């Protein structure tokens, strides 16, 4: 069971998604893109990448509690909407919901399911590299490189960000 | 905006659209494309009114789901071939998926409902970058991906892009929106003989960059956006409504003029793979472009408009704004027929 | 055929455009009529106001027009040096036909009545 | 391929389609975006951390520095939407009909 | 001078959390050019064997690479000992 | 493993106190007991009504900075490199901008809240 | 590219990242490394066209190995023997399994 | 296991090359009780 | 519709003409869904029952179009016994146009429709014989 | 596509080096001085092969080797090394740092009863070469015959026959 540990967080992914996708209020979207965050993070982590599964979580969680700032301000009303508050956005739940819930019964079943695509149900793990044992986290190596080989990736990006700052100034000055 | 801001925004726009043409790299190209939809925004609100804010969130909107359709299409592709280089892709749903994006990108029909509205609500200067330059990023990009398009999608995108481009120019009375609607017309040119011979892409695209840059500057030097606006130039500029017309009868194809060339050339690539029925339907379907130009060229010159007292005021300034490169693009737009054989510098 | 260059320097085997061509004098020409149109746009007498704008509009005109068939040259001789070297190297794709005189081929008549 | 990529494809499906599919809060169709961000994000990840693409690993660090970008342009004219009417509410913004 | 030194007395005065700030990054972009040990951290940081130092296949006819790794041949850290 | 069970251990601890908190002592529930609180008068209007944020300009830069330091935070790997000349640039590169965009909004007022 | 102006002007902008079989840090391998090394070498020079024929084996053992999706199939047909036979008795699996 | 499959080769690649390649997790660990299985996949990522 | 397209034309020109107003029918049922999505998606109905009653009623009328061409052009080919003519197409086709017509309640759109739509079929039946291509695969 | 040819499991038997992790490190630095020889033989095999099947031999003398090596050491200074392996096996990573005194006693054994000397700081990761018979191999990726270039396009160029040719221009 411990096995499809990957599997089982990307369940609990898609149903996140299925939560912000359905569109409740935004203070509940926002739950559920958070939750996808850190779910999102333990299945990045399970294929050997921490930094990369810690950093998404860090900036998500950054990036929802501006949401959170914004949608008092500014999509609010007067009885925000949950999931079982409102006929449309509780059909998307369901709708959601159901569609997942097939998939995982019928993949599990046959371990394989063809849902348009073919996709093998064996558990994740099967495909996992089987040789290593080297005195470094290769993620960290790869990332740490963006300031050695990527050069040309620092400065589009780094030009970006510093424009994004201008930007949203002249946006934002009526 | 101050105008070294604005100078250095300009320049964001052209190093987005030059990082996406010179990338070898999927990601960079995603890049590109993103840092000139940054630049862009800016420019759209520049005069900060809700027609402006409606404009630029439309743009957004369409612009960022394109670029998140775009980056799918790039995973997959590494999912199944292990690299990023630009060029042909390995997967047909990657294929789908980037041909919808860049479809998007360019408001090609059926995706073409941001273009009539996004034109006309912001300035005629945005207007002018939104229909010409904005065109070279995603265009490139077809350019280099075409051999695993697929061929069923990309037709009938062209064509449903000639039927509504021109049935949507013929209700129109903004001059803005009937360049928005011209403009998907002739994206649809371009992409249906991108599968043939991408050279007569770059053709097309150029000569319609530069007939596009010609009405646009036109319509800027008398702050015309409107038919009847348009109609009062006779009675100011005279000769401007003699340099519309000679471009306005050239963007609908008519020999001897410039805007014939392309798509005698398409028609002629079209003909050599066999392809007789589609360069027909396109030719014949092109006749409603030249409907809602020739409207357009009675108002403005073959026919003299009733005027208002206070025009007279105007006859005592001269026209103020720059119209840069105005003499040599009209010239472009109107006299190089005689020089079509010049299309092998593109290949 | 050198990766993003407008003139390969192999280019140079052949024999530069004649300043009397034809086609330049016709970019020339455009220049020329760039010139005027400026002239008329500022309300400025046609034909005699600024004939050092009007000089610099036929030169520059001129002067890209000369790379640019240059370069429209070199690419139709690039075109058929590639056509002929495949020709050569495909020998059975391209056979030579045995030719037959009228008095031999079998045409049908259709008279007009 | 293997099970997980079903799920992570599924999930950038969903919020595709709730991308397309308004209701009325610009601000939830924002939160869409960002979540179709998160699942490249981790469809990318994957690939690149099974693969050993070691020089890949950088690439999805590069694709959250956009989505913040293209985040913070959103909230920016969410803003100004907001100031205009008095709500986030995507109906409003129909002027250019005509 | 006077209007520089002037400048600078007067942001003292006012902001000396920037005058700080500028100074220390000032710091920052010079130094590392002047600094005489810089050279020592590229070599540090490539003496680190994260890698294996795979042999080479012995051809006859290479002088200086070490046959065992305790033989004079070869890259040696005695400057690393000494630092 | 060991992550897993701390994790569930620590929240089924707080679960635990707060189903103690509710069950364990005697309630007495009527309207006024429940209502919102508002310093002993009631609330004009409702609390989901807009609340106007006044550093929202801040806070859309804290996304473009709070991004910053995912590129900065690999800094002690990158340091590990024997392209130490490349790396030391790019790195100043970065912090540079930062600080040049800081000083912009500094500048044209970016930082002061609207009145 | 479109414009190539990398290869001009002798810059690697990005296609040092392109490839999984280029240069790594501490020679660090991608899991595919010879097979991605080896489609490469067959398909250098003589374009797509020919390509897309004439190393069909070579970029078919590189699609197996970045997907595994025909390894997989077999070890679910070996997966599914085994469990119907363990149930009908016929199978003990050995010691060491 | 597969002695009564019909079109069973035991023992066949997958790969057109005779090359070595490296074994991937399923096929090293393919029949083995999870408890290995799961120590050779997740056991270093667990450990604390 | 390359499945239902292939059904079409596999099945010869007056052999098993329900089997053939069945391919018909269905691309024309196809036909219009297609445009019952699109319409109910820009203009939105007044009420969920009004959607269905539109998209009921181009469905229909899109299906009923594809009914009576598909049979027409069949019982043509077996009637007059000659399956290779164009002709049978267009008197199909302008059937169909004709239907149109009587779905809308306008004889003008009956009599265009009837001209367009019987030349269209006819022109597809040629192409068909000769080969012509709509989406030309390149070759130069 | 073939079978996978494997060896059988009695071409793989060789005695094993049944001792921590602990053992081998406090071990390491004179282990690689002494079995230098064998130890780069494997390598080179393993890494030109790219086969772990085409160096079980190789791999097999890595053992002896070391079984060798470790014999000696329990000939003489067996207690010297016990001390020192069991103070850097409580270390929980192992640390060089904290047993230099036991250190100290183990390598003035070895260094005595053995003339054994610790390699310097920097000597166990120097690349060398070593020698062999074994053949360097062909075709280590079995890799196929590359498709044929396509033709060389060559000559001088001429002007094109009459110009452009397109329709009527003469240019
Ligand atoms: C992989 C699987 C796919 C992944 C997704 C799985 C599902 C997970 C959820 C995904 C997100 C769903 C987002 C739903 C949403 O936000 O839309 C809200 C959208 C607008 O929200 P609203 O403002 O509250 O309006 C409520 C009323 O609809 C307002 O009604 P009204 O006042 O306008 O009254 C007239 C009404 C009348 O409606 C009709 O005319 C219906 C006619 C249908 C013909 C039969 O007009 C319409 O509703 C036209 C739109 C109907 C939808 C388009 C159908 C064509 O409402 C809906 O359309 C309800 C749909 C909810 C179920 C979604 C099912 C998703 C499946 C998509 C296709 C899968 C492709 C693969
Ligand atoms: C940081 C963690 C700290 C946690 C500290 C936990 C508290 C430790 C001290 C416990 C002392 C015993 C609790 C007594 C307080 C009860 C509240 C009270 O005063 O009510 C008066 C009431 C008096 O009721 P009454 O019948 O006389 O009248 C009340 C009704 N009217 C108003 C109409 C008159 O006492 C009781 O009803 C029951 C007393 C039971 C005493 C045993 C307690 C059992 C608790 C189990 C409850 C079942 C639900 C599970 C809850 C979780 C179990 C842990
Ligand atoms: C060379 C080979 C390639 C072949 C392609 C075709 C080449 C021609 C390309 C044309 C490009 C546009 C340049 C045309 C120059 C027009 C000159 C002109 O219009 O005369 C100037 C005059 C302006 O008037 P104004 O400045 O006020 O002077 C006092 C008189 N009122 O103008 C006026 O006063 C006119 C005002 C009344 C409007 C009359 C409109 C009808 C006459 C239109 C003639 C021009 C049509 C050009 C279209 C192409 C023709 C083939
Ligand atoms: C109505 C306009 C909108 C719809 C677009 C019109 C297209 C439909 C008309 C079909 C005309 C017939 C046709 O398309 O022929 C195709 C045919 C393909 O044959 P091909 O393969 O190239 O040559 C080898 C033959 N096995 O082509 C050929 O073989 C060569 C034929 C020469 C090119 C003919 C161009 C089509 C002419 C159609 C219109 C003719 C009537 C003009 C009406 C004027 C009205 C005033
Ligand atoms: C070959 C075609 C070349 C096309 C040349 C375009 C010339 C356009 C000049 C029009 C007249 C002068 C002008 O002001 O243009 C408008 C715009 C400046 O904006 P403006 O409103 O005038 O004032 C800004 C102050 N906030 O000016 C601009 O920002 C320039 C926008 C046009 C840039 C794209 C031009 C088409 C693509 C060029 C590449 C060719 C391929
Ligand atoms: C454009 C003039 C015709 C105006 C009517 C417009 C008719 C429709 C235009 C559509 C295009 C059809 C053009 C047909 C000509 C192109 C075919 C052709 O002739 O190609 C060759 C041509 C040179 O012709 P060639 O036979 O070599 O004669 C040499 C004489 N020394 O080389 C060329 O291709 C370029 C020739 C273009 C023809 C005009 C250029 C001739 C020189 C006149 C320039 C003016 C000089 C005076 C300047 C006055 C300044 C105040
Ligand atoms: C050997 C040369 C043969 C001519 C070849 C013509 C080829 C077409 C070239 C088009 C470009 C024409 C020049 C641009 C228009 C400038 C002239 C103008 O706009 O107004 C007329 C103007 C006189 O009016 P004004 O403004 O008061 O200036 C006083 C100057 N004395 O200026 C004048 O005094 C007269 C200037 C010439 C008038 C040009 C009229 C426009 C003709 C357009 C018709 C289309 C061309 C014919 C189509 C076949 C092309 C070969
Ligand atoms: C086959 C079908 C089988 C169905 C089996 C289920 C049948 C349900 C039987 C319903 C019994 C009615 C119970 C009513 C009730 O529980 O309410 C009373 C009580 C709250 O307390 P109260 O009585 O209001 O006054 C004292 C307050 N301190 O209790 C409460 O309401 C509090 C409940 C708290 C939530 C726990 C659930
Ligand atoms: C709040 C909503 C939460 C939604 C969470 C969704 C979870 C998705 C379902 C995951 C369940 C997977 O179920 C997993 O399947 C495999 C099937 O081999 C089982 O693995 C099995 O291996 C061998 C098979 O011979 C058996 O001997 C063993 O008994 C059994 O464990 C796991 O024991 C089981 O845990
Ligand atoms: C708005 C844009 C702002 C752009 C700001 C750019 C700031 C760049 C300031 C220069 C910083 C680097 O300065 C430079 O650092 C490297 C080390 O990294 C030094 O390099 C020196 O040490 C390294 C090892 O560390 C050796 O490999 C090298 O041979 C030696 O020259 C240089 O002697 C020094 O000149
Ligand atoms: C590379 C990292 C180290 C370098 C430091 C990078 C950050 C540099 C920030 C520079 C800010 C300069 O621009 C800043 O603009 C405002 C104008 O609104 C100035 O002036 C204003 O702010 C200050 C403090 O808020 C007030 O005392 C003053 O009354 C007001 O007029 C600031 O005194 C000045 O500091
Ligand atoms: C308002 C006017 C709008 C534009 C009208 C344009 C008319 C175009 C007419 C259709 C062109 C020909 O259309 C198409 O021709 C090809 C042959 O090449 C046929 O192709 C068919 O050939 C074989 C047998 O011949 C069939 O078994 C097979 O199902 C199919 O491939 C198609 O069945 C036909 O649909
Ligand atoms: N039709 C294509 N897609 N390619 C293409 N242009 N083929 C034609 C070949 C050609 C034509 C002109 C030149 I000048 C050159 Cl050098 C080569």
């Amino acid at each position: 069971m411990m096995l499809y540990i990957v599997f089982i967080l990307s369940v609990i992914f898609v149903m996140g998604f299925v939560g912000f996708s359905s569109k409740p209020s935004p203070i509940y979207g926002g739950l559920g893109l958070i939750v996808s965050g850190g779910v999102g993070c333990g299945i990045v982590l399970n294929f050997g990448g921490s930094f990369l599964g810690l950093m998404v979580f860090l900036i998500y969680l950054g990036g929802m509690m501006v949401v959170f700032g914004y949608t008092t301000a500014m999509a609010t009303e007067q009885y925000p909407e949950i999931w079982l508050s409102n006929k449309a956005v509780l059909g998307a739940f369901v709708t959601g919901l159901l569609m997942e819930f097939f998939m995982v019964y019928y993949v599990l079943k046959d371990k394989e399911v063809e849902v348009v695509f073919e996709f093998n149900g064996l558990g994740d793990w099967v495909i996992y590299d089987t040789g290593d044992s080297g005195f470094f986290s290769e993620e960290a190596m790869g990332i740490a490189a963006l300031y050695s080989y990527g050069t040309w990736l620092v400065i589009v990006t780094g030009w970006s960000l510093l424009i994004g700052v201008v930007v949203i100034m002249e946006i934002t000055r009526g | 905006m101050n105008p070294i801001i604005f100078i250095i925004i300009l320049l964001t726009i052209m190093l987005g659209t030059i990082i996406v043409m010179i990338s070898s790299h999927w990601l960079l190209v995603w890049i590109g494309f993103e840092m000139n939809m940054l630049a862009i925004i800016p420019i759209m609100m520049k005069n900060h009114n809700p027609r402006a804010t409606e404009a630029s969130t439309k743009y957004f909107l369409t612009q960022s789901t394109a670029s998140m359709l775009l980056m799918m299409a790039v995973i997959i592709n590494l999912m199944f071939s292990g690299q990023w280089t630009v060029m042909k892709l390995f997967n047909p749903m990657a294929s789908m998926l980037m041909t919808m994006a860049l479809a998007m990108k360019l408001g090609m029909a059926p995706f073409h409902f941001w273009v009539p509205e996004v034109t006309q609500g912001i300035p005629l200067s945005s207007g002018l970058i939104l229909l010409t330059w904005q065109k070279l990023a995603p265009m490139s990009v077809l350019y280099q991906i075409f051999p695993s398009i697929n061929l069923n999608l990309i037709l009938t995108l062209s064509v449903l892009s000639i039927l509504i481009g021109g049935w949507g120019g013929l209700n129109q009375t903004q001059l803005r929106k009937i360049m928005a609607y011209s403009s998907i017309a002739h994206m649809g040119w371009m992409t249906a003989v991108l599968p043939y011979n991408p050279t007569m892409t770059l053709l097309n695209l150029i000569i319609y960059i530069i007939m596009t840059s010609t009405m646009f500057t036109m319509f800027m030097a008398n702050s015309t956006t409107t038919t009847l606006s348009l109609s009062h130039t006779w009675n100011k500029t005279p000769i401007m409504t003699v340099l519309i017309l000679a471009t306005l009868l050239s963007m609908g194809g008519l020999p001897p003029l410039s805007g014939f060339m392309p798509k005698w050339m398409i028609i002629q690539e079209m003909t050599k793979n066999n392809s007789i029925i589609l360069p027909t339907f396109m030719a014949i379907t092109a006749l409603l472009n030249l409907y809602f130009y020739m409207r357009l060229t009675y108002s403005t010159t073959l026919t003299m408009f009733p005027s208002t007292n206070n025009m007279k005021m105007k006859w005592q300034f001269p026209l103020m704004k720059k119209m840069t490169f105005l003499p040599t693009m009209v010239v472009l737009s109107t006299m190089m027929l005689p020089l079509t054989p010049m299309l092998s510098v593109l290949e | 055929r050198a990766t993003f260059q407008f003139l390969p320097d192999e280019a140079r085997s052949l024999p530069p455009p004649k300043l009397t061509d034809p086609r330049l004098a016709f970019v020339g020409f455009l220049g020329y009529c760039s010139g005027l149109i400026d002239n008329a746009i500022r309300r400025r007498p046609v034909l005699l106001a600024g004939l050092h704008r009007q000089l610099l509009y036929i030169t520059s005109f001129v002067f890209v027009g000369y790379y640019l068939l240059k370069r429209q040259d070199y690419m139709y001789a690039v075109r058929d040096h590639d056509m002929f070297s495949y020709i050569k190297s495909h020998p059975e794709d391209f056979p030579e036909k045995d030719k037959k005189t009228y008095g031999e081929v079998f045409e049908e008549f259709h008279p007009v009545r | 391929m293997s099970m997980v990529y079903m799920n992570i494809m599924m999930a950038f499906t969903v919020s595709l389609v709730g991308l397309l599919m308004y209701r009325s809060h610009l601000m939830s169709s924002l939160l869409c975006l960002e979540g179709m961000m998160l699942s490249l994000f981790v469809m990318a990840a994957l690939t690149i951390l099974n693969s050993h693409f070691t020089l890949a690993s950088m690439m999805p660090i590069i694709l959250l520095v956009f989505a913040a970008c293209e985040a913070a342009l959103g909230l920016s004219l969410l803003v100004m939407v907001s100031n205009t009417y008095g709500t986030d509410y995507v109906q409003n913004l129909n002027l250019l009909q005509c | 001078a006077e209007r520089v030194a002037a400048f600078l007395k007067n942001v003292w005065a006012k902001e000396p959390v920037l005058v700080a700030s500028f100074a220390i990054a000032g710091l920052a972009v010079i130094l590392p050019t002047l600094s005489p040990y810089t050279k020592y951290s590229l070599m540090i940081n490539r003496a680190t064997p994260y890698n294996y130092p795979v042999p080479l296949r012995d051809d006859g006819n290479m002088p200086d690479v070490p046959s065992h790794p305790q033989d004079p041949q070869g890259p040696s850290l005695e400057w690393l000992k000494r630092l | 493993m060991n992550l897993m069970l701390a994790l569930l251990t620590n929240f089924t601890l707080a679960t635990l106190l707060v189903i103690i908190a509710f069950w364990l002592p005697q309630l007495n529930v009527y309207s006024e007991k429940t209502s919102p609180y508002e310093c002993g008068f009631d609330p004009m209007g409702s609390a989901r009504l807009p609340f106007s944020m006044k550093f929202f300009l801040v806070a859309i830069t804290f996304l473009l900075f709070d991004l910053e330091i995912a590129l900065l935070l690999p800094l002690p790997w990158a340091s590990q490199t024997a392209n130490l000349n490349t790396m030391l640039t790019m790195a100043l590169f970065l912090i540079i901008l930062l600080a040049v965009s800081l000083a912009y909004e500094w500048t044209q007022k970016g930082l002061e809240w609207t009145e | 590219p479109f414009f190539d102006v990398q290869k001009r002007l002798g810059v690697d902008l990005d296609r040092w990242m392109t490839i999984q079989s280029a240069e790594q840090p501490h020679k660090i391998p991608s899991r595919c490394h010879a097979f991605e090394k080896e489609w490469i070498e067959c398909a250098h020079g003589i374009g797509s066209i020919r390509a897309e024929k004439e190393c069909k084996i070579e970029f078919e053992d590189f699609r197996e190995c970045l997907l595994r999706q025909k390894t997989m199939k077999r070890l679910h047909a070996i997966r599914r023997q085994r469990e119907k036979l363990i149930k009908e008795g016929k199978y003990t699996p050995p010691p060491h399994h | 296991v597969m002695k009564d499959v019909p079109g069973w080769k035991v023992g066949e690649s997958v790969f057109h090359t005779t090359r070595w390649v490296t074994p991937m997790m399923g096929e090293l660990y393919g029949l083995r009780a999870s408890e290995e299985v799961l120590s050779a996949t997740y056991g270093f990522i667990w450990y604390t | 519709a390359k499945t239902v397209l292939r059904q079409y034309w596999d099945i010869p020109e007056g052999t098993e003409c329900h089997r053939k107003t069945y391919a018909t029918t269905s691309i024309g049922g196809a036909a219009g869904l297609v445009v019952s999505a699109y319409s109910v998606a820009l203009k939105t109905p007044t009420s969920f029952l009004e959607g269905v009653a539109r998209t009921g009623r181009y469905t229909f009328t899109a299906a009923a179009i594809g009914a009576i061409f598909g049979l027409t052009s069949c019982i043509s080919a077996q009637v007059r016994e000659k399956p290779d003519d164009p002709l049978n197409y267009l008197i199909g086709g302008c059937a169909g146009g004709l239907i149109l017509g009587a779905r809308t309640r306008s004889y003008g759109i009956g009599a265009a429709a009837c001209a367009y739509m019987g030349l269209t079929a006819a022109l597809v039946k040629m192409g068909q014989l000769e080969g012509w291509q709509v989406f030309a695969e390149p070759k130069v | 596509p073939g079978i996978v040819e494997l060896p059988s499991l009695e071409d793989l038997k060789v005695q094993e080096v049944k001792v921590s992790s602990s053992v081998l490190k406090a071990a390491a630095h004179h282990y690689g001085a002494q079995c230098d020889k064998p130890n780069k033989e494997f390598m080179l095999c393993r890494w030109e092969e790219k086969d772990p099947r085409r160096c079980l031999e190789e791999g097999k003398l890595v053992n002896q080797c070391a079984l060798e090596f470790f014999r000696q050491i329990k000939r003489h200074c067996a207690e010297p090394f016990t001390e020192y392996w069991t103070c850097i096996d409580y270390s929980g990573l192992q640390l060089f740092r904290r047993c230099r005194k036991q250190q100290a006693q183990f390598d003035e054994c070895v260094l005595d009863k053995l003339g054994w000397v610790r390699p310097d700081l920097g000597d166990l990761s120097k690349v060398t070469k070593v020698k062999t018979d074994r053949p360097l191999p062909e075709n280590p990726y079995h890799s196929r015959a590359r498709p044929e270039p396509n033709p060389e396009v060559e000559g001088d160029l001429k002007p094109a026959r009459h110009g452009s040719r397109l329709f009527f221009w003469t240019m």
